[PDB]
């Protein structure tokens, strides 16, 4: 028959879940946003769109940590993104203060990987319309992940998200290829200003603001940390002319 | 309801012209067994904010891992957590003085005496206490336990009263502050001879020192005197 689509745990005739698939939707349809794994680090970049003159600039930050040594960002429906970064943040607090250690990165993944499954685990719950993009520097190197509606995670050399995740991916791709030896934290986040600036196209009727944060273990010593002034302004420019 | 068990001695503080200052030991006590000796019981939170605590031990650790979380939280969503919103040393204060009376009033207290040292964002000085009873106040001496029977007299010397604080200098001020720390090594059983002292200082910032020690210690005296009254020799 048909339905199958319209409560949230059930199983369609193939084996699918359609709510999660639809809550994919509203993820391709937000903001792109990307990851990128270097040498000692992560960076995390994403497109702000400009609405209007009205947005005060530099303002309406869209980047999360969570504890001090992690970082996160999503496309799709924002509340939905803090909703899950509120989560990993309690989840984060209370590892950190059964094993006083902070939380390793491939374990807080599990932690929002455990929680955002479990919204797909009945029909009184919506999947999480957005998929995250979240890692950081640990006891031992650093991890970048990306989690979609279904939870579904996995550890990424690169990752992206959103409207223009094609262009991205690709521009990822390529920098892997290139780079088998591994690429720095400051290159990261140059090339990550570019993805963004080209990953743009898709939605080049819209003026944007590049946000950009990073955790690397020589650059922040471990701390993830936002991206400002003059090594923004550098990488701003590293796009700009490689857009031409 | 509980009973302390490992315990640190006194915490003095002033404050001076351009700032304050605090110390305390480095020593964790056991009933009348000098225990622990490596101890910090001074506390910095972030740069302008150092929390000086005496009483349990295990308790102290746990208001120490409250202040990790205290700036862990306020840096959450909060681009200017190291600028206009950063953590005030008003605001350590008020939410631990929070804390202290909520947890009297649940009859299971943090068995504590506190004192929170710092400078306000527009340079202005902060010193004030709160103990197991969730009880507050300020003054421009303040010190817990024995201290307060010993130090504040030394202390008070110096700054009387609040007039008298523009008077003072960081220098008369850490040397009022480390002689109260000799004769407290002099009377109080309880302590160690080995401390902390901090200073919070609207220009040159929070300077931390550890190891300090008390030094130029009269005892020559000890010789001439022996017997309990006529014995001579």
């Amino acid at each position: 028959g048909t339905g199958y689509d319209l409560s949230n745990s059930v199983f369609s005739p193939d084996g699918r879940n359609f709510q999660v698939e639809y809550a994919v939707k509203a993820v391709e349809n937000g903001t792109t946003s990307i990851g990128i794994k270097c040498n000692d680090g992560v960076v995390f970049a994403v497109e702000k769109l400009i609405t209007s003159k009205l947005l005060v600039p530099q303002k309406n930050v869209k980047i999360q940590v969570v504890d001090r040594h992690i970082g996160c960002v999503y496309s799709g429906l924002i509340p939905d993104g803090r909703h899950l970064v509120n989560r990993g943040r309690e989840e984060a607090a209370s590892f950190k203060k059964l094993y006083k250690t902070p939380i390793p990165i491939p374990a807080f993944a599990d932690r929002l990987g455990q929680y955002v499954q479990a919204h797909t685990l009945y029909n009184s719950v919506r999947p999480f319309g957005v998929s995250t993009i979240f890692g950081g520097v640990d006891k031992n190197g650093a991890h970048l992940y990306m989690l979609e509606p279904s939870g579904s995670y996995w550890g990424y050399k690169g990752a992206a998200t959103g409207k223009g995740r094609q262009s991205a991916k690709a521009e990822l791709e390529k920098l892997v290829d290139h780079h088998p030896e591994g690429l720095s934290a400051r290159e990261a986040v140059k090339q990550a200003a570019k993805i963004i600036y080209l990953a743009h196209e898709d939605n080049k009727e819209k003026d944007f603001e590049l946000e950009i944060s990073w955790c690397s273990l020589s650059e922040t010593n471990g701390l993830h940390k936002f991206v400002k002034g003059d090594l923004l302004q550098e990488a701003i420019d590293f796009a700009q002319k490689e857009i031409n | 309801t509980q009973q302390p068990i490992v315990t640190g001695t006194s915490v003095i503080s002033m404050k001076y012209d351009n700032g304050v200052i605090i110390a305390a030991d480095n020593l964790g006590s056991y009933g009348s067994l000098l225990r622990f000796n490596g101890v910090e019981r001074l506390i910095p939170v972030g740069d302008n904010t150092v929390v000086g605590i005496s009483g349990d031990i295990s308790d102290m650790q746990h208001i120490e891992r409250l202040l990790k979380d205290l700036v862990t939280e306020n840096a959450y969503d909060n681009p200017l957590a190291d600028a206009e919103e950063a953590l005030e040393p008003s605001y350590i204060f008020e939410y631990l003085a929070t804390v202290m009376y909520q947890r009297r009033s649940k009859m299971n207290p943090l068995w504590n005496a506190i004192i929170v040292a710092g400078v306000q964002s527009n340079g202005d000085q902060f010193l004030r206490y709160v103990n197991l009873l969730g009880v507050t106040y300020s003054s421009p001496t303040l010190a817990t336990g024995f201290g307060a029977h010993m130090a504040n007299p030394l202390l008070r010397k110096v700054v009387d009263r609040e007039s008298d604080i523009p008077k003072t200098t960081v220098q008369v001020a850490e040397e009022a502050i480390v002689n109260a720390m000799r004769v407290l090594y002099y009377r109080d059983a309880r302590s160690s001879r080995n401390f902390s002292l901090a200073i919070i200082d609207k220009n040159t910032g929070l300077t931390f020192k550890k190891n300090l020690q008390v030094e130029n210690m009269k005892w020559d005296f000890a010789k001439d005197i022996k017997g309990y009254g006529t014995q001579k020799i």
